[PDB]
């Protein structure tokens, strides 16, 4: 009986100078394949491609 | 006789040395649940069989 | 009149083919950023998305 | 100061599988199923046919 | 029976088959939630320019993005009054889970 769900680091903090994204980013990487460092390195290469 | 001695040799003198050879990794999405589960990131693209 | 169906889309004209992104699906699609390594990615792989 | 080894890729073991089909039932034509998979179990599948 | 085909990677063509005809003659409901798609909406007059065999909506690799259309009908006119009656009947399976 509990509900899983994202809690974004803002709801926590008051200070907003340290935080940078929110729950959207963990969304988006939800819909990433977990990847090998060498993939990981090929996504920063083709970005940078 | 001297055929298990032959194996027993050529296992004692089996001094190799594995390097990493071709190895495939796969995007996981593209695979069955029940290879997922057993396969641990890359693999070599000469699985054997099991 | 006559217009059949109006769609949102993201501007084609804007995530230009410049930047790698096709747009001719419903979504944007990139090659070879998330890839299979040792192996050519397969064709209309949904991972593009 | 030695050649103590002898650097190699994919290794023989020194035991294998032999496998006797009953030419009645098989069918000599090779079974796939998905490329990914394929490339995997593909052997396997082949083999215990 | 209303099927639910987590995974389609190991299934058999005989299998397959078999399911697609008890979709067709026990009138089964097979929800197949391998499949991911991109979903073109074609209007009436562009018909369907792309089509899908129950074959290899089966038996597709897993991770390929298919390319379903669905037609919006709503903007098919009335048919005359005097055009012939239709004896047949234009049947369909391919339903989307979500809008």
């Amino acid at each position: 009986r509990y509900h899983e769900s994202v809690l974004e680091i803002a709801d926590i903090f008051d200070q907003a100078d340290f935080i940078q994204t929110s729950d959207a980013v963990r969304q988006l990487r939800a819909l990433m394949p977990t990847l090998s460092t060498s993939q990981i390195r090929h996504a920063i290469e083709r970005i940078a491609q | 006789v001297s055929g298990l001695l032959m194996v027993l040799f050529k296992v004692m003198t089996d001094n190799r040395l594995v390097i990493v050879g071709e190895t495939t990794t796969p995007m996981s999405n593209t695979l069955s649940t029940v290879v997922n589960n057993v396969l641990r990131t890359t693999y070599h693209n000469n699985v054997g069989v099991n | 009149y006559g217009a059949a169906v109006v769609n949102i889309d993201l501007n084609r004209d804007f995530f230009d083919t410049a930047t790698g992104i096709d747009l001719t699906k419903g979504i944007p699609l990139v090659q070879d950023l998330l890839v299979p390594i040792g192996v050519t990615a397969g064709a209309e792989q949904s991972a593009e998305y | 100061l030695s050649d103590d080894f002898k650097q190699i890729s994919d290794p023989k073991g020194y035991l294998t599988y032999s496998v006797k089909y009953e030419d009645q039932f098989t069918k000599k034509d090779k079974l796939r199923a998905s490329e990914a998979d394929d490339r995997i179990v593909g052997p396997t599948v082949n083999l215990f046919k | 029976v209303h099927m639910t085909i987590n995974e389609r990677a190991g299934m058999s063509k005989l299998v397959a088959d078999n399911i697609i005809a008890s979709v067709i003659k026990s009138n089964w409901v097979v929800d197949i939630l391998d499949i991911e798609y991109t979903a073109e909406v074609m209007t009436p007059s562009e018909g369907y320019t792309q089509h899908v065999d129950a074959e290899s909506i089966m038996t597709a690799p897993k991770g390929k993005l298919f390319h379903l259309q669905f037609m919006d009908g709503l903007l098919r006119p009335e048919p005359s009054a005097f055009d012939p009656p239709a004896s047949g009947e234009d049947m369909r399976l391919i339903y989307p889970l979500q809008p």
